[PDB]
DNA sequence: TCAATATCCACCTGCAGATTCTACCAAAAGTGTATTTGGAAACTGCTCCATCAAAAGGCATGTTCAGCTGAATTCAGCTGAACATGCCTTTTGATGGAGCAGTTTCCAAATACACTTTTGGTAGAATCTGCAGGTGGATATTGAT
DNA sequence: ATCAATATCCACCTGCAGATTCTACCAAAAGTGTATTTGGAAACTGCTCCATCAAAAGGCATGTTCAGCTGAATTCAGCTGAACATGCCTTTTGATGGAGCAGTTTCCAAATACACTTTTGGTAGAATCTGCAGGTGGATATTGA
């Protein structure tokens, strides 16, 4: 069928605002958001690997992509969050 | 009787509309306009209702934005009334003209 | 049909855009811009339709057209 | 025992992986790439939800709607920059009237 | 050492076809190479997107053609589509 | 084995069909690439460079030069509505701008 | 007389001249220093291919030149002939740059 | 090697005037020169930041023309002529 | 300042459309098992990026000096705003179908693989020639009278 | 209208950079033969997208009045454009290290590949509940006086 990030957005919603809910129209907005950012990051990682003649996209490419796409503070935290998830996963 | 001075009601509406989010263009007329233009690219097309809504949303967000840049251009010429030369200037700088 | 987009509706749009006073010539001017905008978007959309060999324009077709015209829309499938 | 739980994320790592592979972005995809990418997607999601949640709370409402996501984004310098060429349907605009237009 | 590919050779042939008498400075050839690479990417990119939106795994001349129609303006599109279709049907005709 | 015929000649083109096919496969555009895709792409590319060289060459002639340089490429692009749109967000190094002075600025 | 051109005459003479030519209008060495200064503040120990510095200059000059055209349009729109900071700001605002 | 400071002033009044000329500007206010320098600074910084980001991702110590080309391209400021 | 008109701002109130919530199934997603292979080390070869020297002269810096442009001030002719006044579409529902996106399943045609052959295309070299940079007069354009 | 001052053209020259053309080799593009899908058939099946009325309100289309905004005209205090004297520092030209990019060659740690083996995310109907939309009632804000 059709798959979305809805379920995940909602789980994350409960962590930041347990008491808050979200209209479906707004859920649609969040999906568009997740999809868009995903494309942007994936797309830049794709180019980074191509410019450097590599056939694989590693956490290193996703990181530089994030660094090139997100404004200052957003980049730092995103970068923090990312390496944090990758280290924890490696353990 | 009792009349509000020119502009007083104008400011009132700016406040009302900048506060709301409903589409400001009558729905039927819009759908009618969309199909007419589409008919020129391919005949007998059907439209998903959500497709028409996406167009009206994009279209209204675009005009509203364009009206902001236009207002700025008019304020720049030390006026308070927007004019075609204002919409024209803004579209040129934006790279649409 | 373009005339269906009425003076009072254009006024409202301008109002959401913070415009206080409007010259009489703005209405026709606005329609022309509105039409060019819709023609460009719809043309790209129907091109996605015709490619998918369909006869129905989908919201995704529009969303894709918008995206490539630099007018990314959120809320209709991307 | 899913990768998301191992990475300690609420976002679908396995799916981000599958999407990266089927999106024709590169010939191969590292094991950590989807983990990283998913963490980043989750963090921005929480960031928006946090502010739109505050926006709803300030409107004395408990359900986040489009208007709230628009106020959270446009009122935030960085999110605004990031979504500068994006339009949130049914989100309206920020209240803002040019001084010169004010009366008297 | 190592060789660097380029379209110079082809750009030069086409040049001779339209302007037998005319030459081109390397800087101008450098710009022509950027142009060819740019449009190639714009077209393949849009083609790749087209194929993906339609759950198709292969990019056929049909994708390249829609990409061209979406990318190029008016006349340019029409003429390019003509040459494109012409080369294909000629190519397939053995 | 058999008479080696390039796909370009077989296609009636100057531009490299093989090269273009290769670029497609190694560009991560799609899992598979049709045989007609590079042929159609090479032809569009060749047509577009023919169009701008035609105009650039004329610009050169008008400036009494036999060798096309970047400025000639600018004139050709900026003076043709369609190419200008197509390259509307591109900058040509050493191409300069089109001579153009707003009327109000000229001596009354 | 001694002979003396009226203000504006030489300016138009300069517009015709520079729109006629394609060379870079900012001096090379100074521009190179600006690049190295800015780069250095982001990252130390950086060196540059000469064409990288020239690509940056070509880019900055095309950018400023195009910005001055919009700026010029904003001034003319205000019934003026002299570009002012406010005009450059209106242009960058509408262009969606800093806004 | 000497310290680098105030190089933005190397973008002289005469050079800014020339650029405005090519841009078709006839009359220039006295405050234009500092605004221009400011505007150019921001433009350069952004392109250099992305360019240097590509350099570092490539583990190089040298910024290449390609680095700048990719930096410009991603800022919607595509440049022809140094692509090789 | 005063009196009053029409506009907001509120705390309540209550269905109702749109939300959390229930209870099962396939299409992932997580697992072992080779099978491959991309691309960090390790070196070197050898571009080309800093630095330096030394010599001009193009071009930046500062000043004068005053033309004419940006900015106040006025002023009044119209253009738009505010407002009833009617009256004609847009809106809101329920069909009732008919058009058609989505599967199914099928294979003939169209790629992807593999493994050699056969050359078109990329360095450098050697060879070739637009035109940059100078000059000296024909217009041409400006600005004072 | 007229000069005369000064700024353009407009050919005419000729050696250099830089183009072009000439050669020698591989890195690729071409053949062939062999598995592997791809995705365009024709037949059906439930959406869901029009065409159909209805009936209202709304919301839009029409004059009326006149408030106050936008130009037009006038004035003038400098700001910013020429022109000129000075001489600084960017340009030009080699001449060198070596810093550090690319090539070539190893291999492992890290991806594919593949059959299974659970599991989770979706979808189609259960139970609710966050607010929209209305309401008297109480200050506001805006105006004419
Ligand atoms: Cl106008
Ligand atoms: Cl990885
Ligand atoms: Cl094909
Ligand atoms: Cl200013
Ligand atoms: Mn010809
Ligand atoms: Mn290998
Ligand atoms: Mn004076
Ligand atoms: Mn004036
Ligand atoms: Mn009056
Ligand atoms: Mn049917
Ligand atoms: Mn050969
Ligand atoms: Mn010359
Ligand atoms: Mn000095
Ligand atoms: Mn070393
Ligand atoms: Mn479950
Ligand atoms: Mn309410």
């Amino acid at each position: 069928r059709k798959e979305s990030y809805s379920i995940y957005v909602y789980k994350v919603l409960k962590q930041v605002h347990p008491d808050t809910g979200i209209s479906s129209k707004a859920m649609g907005i969040m999906n568009s958001f997740v999809n868009d950012i995903f494309e942007r990051i994936a797309g830049e990682a794709s180019r980074l690997a191509h410019y450097n003649k590599r056939s694989t996209i590693t956490s290193r490419e996703i990181q530089t992509a994030v660094r090139l796409l997100l404004p200052g503070e957003l980049a730092k935290h995103a970068v923090s969050e990312g390496t944090k998830a990758v280290t924890k996963y490696t353990s | 009787p009792h009349r509000y001075r020119p502009g007083t009601v104008a400011l009132r509406e700016i406040r009302r509309y900048q506060k709301s989010t409903e589409l400001l263009i009558r729905k039927l007329p819009f759908q009618r306009l969309v199909r007419e233009i589409a008919q020129d690219f391919q005949t007998d097309l059907r439209f998903q209702s959500s497709a028409v809504m996406a167009l009206q949303e994009a279209c209204e967000a675009y005009l509203v934005g364009l009206f902001e840049d236009t207002n700025l251009c008019a304020i720049h010429a030390k006026r308070v009334t927007i004019m075609p030369k204002d919409i024209q200037l803004a579209r040129r700088i934006r790279g649409e003209r | 049909n373009i005339q269906g987009i009425t003076k009072p509706a254009i006024r409202r749009l301008a109002r959401r855009g913070g415009v206080k006073r409007i010259s009489g010539l703005i209405y026709e001017e606005t329609r022309g811009v509105l039409k060019v905008f819709l023609e460009n978007v719809i043309r790209d959309a129907v091109t996605y339709t015709e490619h998918a060999k369909r006869k129905t324009v989908t919201a995704m077709d529009v969303v894709y057209a918008l995206k490539r015209q630099g007018r990314t829309l959120y809320g209709f499938g991307g | 025992k899913t990768r998301s739980s191992r990475a300690g994320l609420q976002f679908p790592v396995g799916r981000v992986h599958r999407l990266l592979r089927k999106g024709n972005y590169s010939e191969r995809v590292g094991a950590g790439a989807p983990v990283y990418l998913a963490a980043v997607l989750e963090y921005l999601t929480a960031e928006i939800l946090e502010l739109a949640g505050n926006a709803a709370r300030d409107n004395k409402k408990t359900r986040i709607i489009p208007r709230h996501l628009q106020l959270a984004i446009r009122n935030d310098e960085e999110l605004n920059k990031l979504l500068g060429r994006v339009t949130i349907a049914q989100g309206g605009v920020l209240p803002n009237i040019q001084a010169v237009l004010l009366p008297k």
